[PDB]
């Protein structure tokens, strides 16, 4: 034929299939013993995502959501990953004492369900109303984004104190149960509104730890909701919001390590 | 176009003076009109040599430029301009990623040219040597007066003169001659004076006395004559240009090198067009399709290699030259490896180039002198009375002496002035009896009479430094027969004797077999003149017979020959062994040629040419069946009315082969006909008439010392000590170096397989990308390289040379074999170890294998910054890209850590490395540099932005460890089997 | 610990990489070693 005769042809083929078979039952083998040095319920590193990031629901093209309010077609992009989200925290999706819990309408502290162990049934998650979300179709006109923080299994997110000064100085500063979530530009042409568990611009400390998928699906995290009534039109915004704690930290090069980036613009 | 410089030259020798000078409109007297001779300048033109149209090294640079790898490296380096610019455009891209790598690839076409521009080298300068042969000026006779002339001004035509010490500026019929003796080494070979004079001698032109030509030079003497031809039409300005003008070609090498180049380039654009396709059906933009084919390409490329080669081949000339053998051409390292047939000279090659006596006839005994240079032999007698009789004629009887200032420099290599039989004999009695100068003081010299072409015999009259005679000697040496006829007596082993019949018949018999040697006799004898009829004042006549020359007394016989080299006869066995055919082509006469090829071993013992065979029994030559012999002896005048067919017919039907009396031209026509059969051929010489040959070579070797100028020029190698004993390490070192690059392509091409495999799972599995493009080049470029280098320094596996030459059309330096092992087999298990790597890392960041697959469209989504783990948590872009870096960073130390087992493996072809050893102490650093590398690549701050490496974990390191030893141990159990059974299964499969 | 497990979500990738470097130059200088015994 091409090299050998047929014989040979297929003692090279008997070989490779049984070469190729071989190799993949080893590296099957090798992924077998990975695994059973994993746990089910905890990843073993966790320094990858340490400080949470934090995304918003508006998918935005490049860290941008530009649209016309004197047109419908404009917007209703940014509507579908909006509603995609929300859809979730409806209160038909929680329902009875399983595996959901009624907790505290302001912002409280931790709730430890024990350890991360299997010793117990899925470890019940502290309910939350989308109507907490006061005034978000959504908002046509100055868009009502929503905000979220990344979760991470036995996470204690925890809020600065009000030991020195601080960016939004001591107003509101439920400093030990709250964690803040405060929206920036000089170039102060916005209107900033947030809404919130308990009426506060923060994170309720209620929802935490994260005890995983394994140990608790279902789960719901909390959410912000942040509006920008700006009476200005027709220009890119660089609007930034930032969240605050012992534990949150930003960089430089990840602009999504605790930290929104959104380039609003009602071209209309 | 050459094919007329390649036939055998036409002359007019055969004419009269006067009937020359018609044919050139000259006069035999008063010469040519100033006139005339600026007339025919015009016409002919210049008496020079116009060297041939030469290739600038602009263009030389730039056709390596566009080699197979070169090309697909280019297609990359645009491909990723392309993509850079279709984002330019589109959206608004802020990184350097394709404008960088196509920055990079492209200085990496660049570097490899300068490497293969280095490679394929070619130092000529043949017309220039020649140029240098041709005077500044000549003297000619114009309007019956001599003058001095540009020699470039000379024309068919005028009237030349010339004298001991100049160089013949064109070729000349000689009108008139005076003692005149021409050195015609440049078309023979051999440096013995010929004569020249008007009269015709033979009708061979390059034999007759009555032509000069140019490249040669006047010994003694002078003459006169006319120039029949000048410049590119002389003899050897033909000769010239045919050596300047013949087509290089490419080596064996070169050609390998093309050839596996093709097969990667083959394979390379098969897998690259292979997915680009089914990319598409996958329904992958073309914005990424390129992408992803840039990725092919320099997965596939093994960009490091050809630098590797070139280094691999720099290294192995490193070594020649450190012993004494100096390497023009980078390839020519390898070409002698593969050397089938070597066509030697040999004056000055396979022979000292120095007439030295061989053997010594008294007491009716034959002696056998040392004729090695280094006096490597023993002694034959220092006893004999005879002996110091015989030593003081050959002494006395001598008009040479040693140049000053040479008494540093050993006896036989220093020069002297004198006749080469006298010189010999000179550097005789000078080594076995100490200073002749001495000898020839305490004898002083009254009279001689100088070697006579009458006399035949030259005698000399001596005062008898013995004390109790003061008396005088007299000693005469000449042709054997002529000092037999004036001898009554015979000096045997002390006392004289009567010169019976029975004496007369052994003389010659020891005259015939010394004779037969090939050996140039002498004839010795010396006669103690009565005191009585000489007084201590007598007067001896040297013109007028004053003093007896007949009933002298004989003493003996010396024999002498330009002997081979120490080393010659013990390397031509050598290369014997290794299944090469050595074949003699040379300008000298074919009873010296034959009588050499016997004492070198060209000849072996009991091998008989036609005309042996027609002699011993007695019979014609043509009823001798010529497939009864084995050897043959040519002679130029016949191999000129043969056919190239016929010559074929020659090669084929015999081992023993001796060209004698070839012209330079000839040389070629014999190499060529070598190469004709299909065989890679080796030159050997030291003249200018073995420039053609050397040239058309696969590959010449010219001698240092020994060797003119333009065989140098003509060469690929010079043996700088004229080493003979060099050909064979270089065949040696040729073969090995030959086997290493095996090792080291195998072990440089394994290691693509790791790189091409996460490109294609890429697309086939949609997870997220193992490894990029910028960690394969940290590879090829960085890592392999010292690893893949050291391959070259391995010991051979096996006796190398006891096995035949390669078979350049079936044994290939990259084969099937390679390519089942490389990429089949070692390859694939180091695919697996990257891989498991790659798992491991994301896995313990909480994405396990099962989540991973269809995942990258979300991964790379640079809009979703929350990616949800197997865990449930959430990520961010920059976040999970750290890991996924962290990922190409492991999986690159997995191939480094894999090439360690792969390094050892590629060790050797057959032994286990419990046989070879690790006591190669330059692989060991390979191993040692690679993994520093690696780490600081890793762990130097500043190289996650440079390169994309990040630190890796302890326990990351040893992923690929249970990988690494599965190839030892599969590799070592594999050639287990080789060698258990030489059969054919294990080794027709895998055996590189 | 309990809400002051901040130590679950810290790596000391600094002293990573003084040790990876440390070890990166001694095995250039072992391979220097071995290689310069004979040149
Ligand atoms: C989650 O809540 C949303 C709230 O908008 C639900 O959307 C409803 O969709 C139905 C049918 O398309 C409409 O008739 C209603 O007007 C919507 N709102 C309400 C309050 O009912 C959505 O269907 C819910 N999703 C799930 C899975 O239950
Ligand atoms: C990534 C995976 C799926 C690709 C696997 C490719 C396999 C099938 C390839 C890789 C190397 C290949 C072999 C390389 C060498 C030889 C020897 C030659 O004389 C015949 C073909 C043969 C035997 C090839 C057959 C196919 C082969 C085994
Ligand atoms: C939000 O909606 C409420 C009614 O639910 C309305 O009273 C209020 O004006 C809205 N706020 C803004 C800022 O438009
Ligand atoms: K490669
Ligand atoms: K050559
Ligand atoms: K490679
Ligand atoms: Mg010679």
């Amino acid at each position: 034929f091409l090299g050998r005769t047929g014989s040979s042809w297929f003692k090279i083929f008997l070989f490779y299939l049984i070469f190729y078979g071989c190799l993949a039952g080893i590296f099957i083998g090798t992924i077998q013993v990975l695994l059973l040095t994993l746990s089910d319920f905890e990843p073993k590193y966790q320094d990858r995502v340490a400080p949470p990031g934090l995304s918003h629901a508006p998918y935005a093209i490049k860290t941008e959501i530009s649209f016309s309010i004197s047109n419908p077609k404009s917007y209703e992009s940014f509507v579908k990953s909006m509603h995609k989200l929300m859809d979730l925290y409806n209160e038909s999706s929680q329902a009875g004492n399983s595996p959901f819990e009624d907790c505290s309408d302001t912002p409280a502290d931790y709730i430890k369900r024990g350890d991360l162990d299997d010793s117990q049934g899925q470890k019940k998650a502290c309910r939350f109303s989308r109507m907490w979300l006061k005034n978000c179709g959504y908002a046509e006109g100055k868009p009502c984004v929503v905000a979220k923080l990344n979760r991470i299994i036995g996470f204690y997110p925890k809020p600065l104190k009000n030991t020195t000064d601080l960016p939004e100085e001591l107003q509101a500063n439920y400093n030990q149960y709250v964690l803040p979530l405060r929206c920036a530009a000089r170039e102060k042409i916005g209107s900033i509104e947030y809404f919130g568990l308990g009426g506060y611009a923060g994170f309720p400390l209620q929802y935490y730890p994260y005890y995983g998928k394994r140990l608790q699906k279902k789960y719901l995290q909390p959410l912000l909701a942040i509006q920008f009534t700006n009476l200005t039109q027709n220009m890119e915004l660089r609007i930034e919001c930032k969240v605050y704690g012992e534990n949150i930290d930003y960089s430089e090069k990840d602009r999504f390590r605790g930290r929104f980036e959104v380039k609003i613009e009602v071209k209309s | 176009l050459d094919e007329l410089k390649k036939e055998v030259s036409m002359d007019d020798h055969k004419l009269s003076l006067d009937e020359l000078h018609n044919k050139y409109g000259t006069d035999l007297t008063r010469g040519l009109t100033n006139a005339r001779a600026k007339e025919i300048l015009a016409r002919d033109g210049p008496n020079s040599l116009t060297p041939p149209p030469t290739t600038p090294e602009w263009i030389k640079f730039c056709r390596q430029l566009f080699g197979g790898f070169s090309i697909l490296l280019w297609i990359g380096a645009i491909l990723c301009f392309l993509a850079y610019g279709i984002q330019a455009a589109t959206e608004d891209e802020p990184a350097n990623d394709n404008l960088y790598l196509g920055v990079v690839l492209s200085t990496v076409v660049i570097v490899t040219g300068c490497f293969s521009y280095y490679q394929e080298a070619k130092s000529s300068r043949i017309m220039d040597s020649f140029k240098n042969m041709v005077p500044q000026q000549a003297l000619v006779i114009r309007d019956g007066e001599k003058s001095t002339i540009n020699a470039e001004f000379v024309v068919a035509g005028d009237l030349v003169e010339v004298k001991g010490g100049d160089r013949i500026p064109a070729d000349l019929r000689i009108i008139s001659a005076h003692g005149c003796k021409v050195d015609n080494s440049s078309l023979t070979g051999e440096s013995e004076p010929q004569t020249r004079s008007p009269e015709f001698s033979s009708e061979n032109p390059l034999e007759t006395r009555n032509i000069a030509f140019f490249s040669t030079n006047c010994v003694e003497g002078t003459a006169r004559g006319v120039v029949v031809y000048t410049g590119d039409r002389t003899v050897m300005g033909r000769i010239a240009t045919l050596a300047s003008g013949l087509e290089v070609g490419r080596t064996p090498i070169a050609i390998e090198i093309e050839h596996f180049i093709h097969i990667i380039t083959g394979v390379a654009v098969f897998l690259g067009v292979s997915f680009f396709i089914l990319s598409l059906i996958l329904g992958y933009s073309w914005l990424e399709a390129v992408i992803f084919l840039i990725g092919i390409i320099v997965a596939n490329v093994p960009e490091g290699l050809l630098a590797t080669v070139t280094v691999c081949l720099t290294l192995t000339a490193k070594r020649m030259a450190r012993k004494n053998c100096l390497v023009k051409n980078l390839e020519a390292v390898e070409t002698l490896g593969s050397t089938s047939t070597i066509c030697s000279d040999k004056t000055g090659t396979l022979t000292q180039n120095r007439m030295t006596v061989a053997h010594m006839w008294f007491d009716n005994q034959i002696h056998e002198a040392d004729t090695t240079e280094n006096q490597s032999g023993a002694a034959f007698d220092k006893t004999s009375a005879t002996w110091s009789a015989l030593s003081r004629i050959a002494a006395l009887c001598n008009r040479a002496v040693f140049q000053a200032g040479q008494d540093n420099v050993p006896i036989l290599k220093r020069s002297v002035a004198g006749d080469a039989s006298e010189s010999a004999l000179l550097k005789c009695i000078e080594l076995c009896c100490g200073s002749v100068q001495g000898m020839r003081d305490r004898n002083p010299k009254i009279v001689e009479i100088p070697f006579n072409s009458t006399n035949k015999y030259q005698l000399s009259i001596h005062e008898n430094e013995k004390s109790s005679e003061s008396r005088y000697l007299l000693v005469m040496k000449g042709a054997p027969e002529r000092i037999l006829d004036r001898c009554s007596t015979i000096l045997l082993n002390g006392a004289e004797e009567p010169l019976k019949e029975d004496m007369k018949e052994a003389f010659q018999n020891a005259y015939l077999e010394l004779g037969g040697l090939g050996e140039r006799v002498l004839g010795f004898c010396h006669f103690a003149l009565p005191e009585d009829k000489y007084n201590e004042g007598y007067p001896f006549d040297a013109d007028e017979p004053n003093f007896p020359t007949t009933d002298l007394c004989f003493v003996g016989l010396m024999a002498m020959i330009d002997p081979p080299r120490a080393a010659v006869p013990d390397a031509v066995g050598k290369c014997r062994s290794a299944g090469i055919k050595v074949i003699m082509v040379t300008g000298d006469h074919p009873i010296t040629a034959k009588a050499i090829a016997k004492g070198v071993g060209i000849i072996s013992e009991g091998n008989e040419t036609i005309e042996d065979i027609a002699a011993r029994l007695n019979i014609p030559i043509g009823q001798v069946n010529p497939r009864d012999a084995k050897a043959c002896v040519v002679h130029g005048s016949d191999l000129k009315d043969l056919s190239t067919e016929v010559l074929d017919d020659i090669l084929h039907y015999h081992t023993e082969i001796v060209f004698a009396r070839t012209s330079p031209q000839q040389k070629l026509i014999i190499v060529e006909g070598c190469q004709r059969q299909g065989a890679i051929v080796a030159v050997t010489g030291d003249g200018v008439n073995d420039s053609p040959a050397l040239k058309k070579a696969d590959i010449g070797v010219a001698m240092g010392i020994s060797g003119s100028d333009v065989s140098k020029q003509a060469a690929d190698m010079i043996l700088l000590d004229d080493n003979f004993a060099s050909i064979v390490t270089g065949v040696e070192e040729g073969r090995l170096i030959f086997d290493n690059l095996k090792k080291s392509i195998a072990y440089t091409l394994t290691s693509n397989i790791p790189e091409i495999t996460p490109f294609l799972v890429f697309i086939i599995g949609n997870v997220p990308l193992p490894l990029g493009t910028v960690t394969i080049l940290c590879i090829d470029l960085g890592t392999d390289m010292v690893p893949a280098i050291s391959l070259a320094y391995e010991q051979a596996e096996s006796d190398i040379m006891k096995r035949q030459p390669r078979n350049p059309k079936t044994d290939k330096l990259v084969n099937e074999r390679l390519i089942s092992m490389a990429y089949g087999q070692i390859g694939m298990i180091q695919a697996l170890g990257g891989f498991f790597s790659y798992f491991v890392i994301l896995a313990e960041n909480g994405f396990l294998p099962m989540d991973l697959i269809g995942k990258r469209v979300r991964w790379d989504d640079r809009w979703i910054s929350d990616v949800e783990d197997s865990f449930g948590q959430q990520w961010t872009y920059e976040q999970r890209k750290i890991v996924e870096f962290t990922c190409h960073t492991s999986f690159f130390i997995s191939i480094v850590v894999v090439q360690w087992a792969d390094l050892i493996i590629c060790k050797t072809r057959r032994n286990s490395i419990f046989q070879q050893g690790m006591k190669n102490k330059i692989l060991i650093f390979g191993l040692f540099e690679e993994t520093a590398l690696a780490a600081f690549l890793s762990y130097c701050p500043g190289t996650d932005v440079a390169l994309r490496m990040y630190p890796l974990k302890p326990s990351w390191w040893f992923c690929a460890f249970p990988y690494s030893l599965i190839i030892f141990l599969y590799d070592e159990m594999r050639r287990f089997i080789i060698r258990r059974s030489p059969g054919g299964w294990v080794e027709q499969e895998t055996y590189y | 610990e309990g809400p002051d497990n901040d130590e679950r979500f810290t790596y000391d990738y600094y002293r990573l990489r003084v040790v990876g470097l440390i070890v990166a130059a001694v095995l250039c200088v072992i391979g220097i070693i071995i290689l310069l015994a004979g040149k």
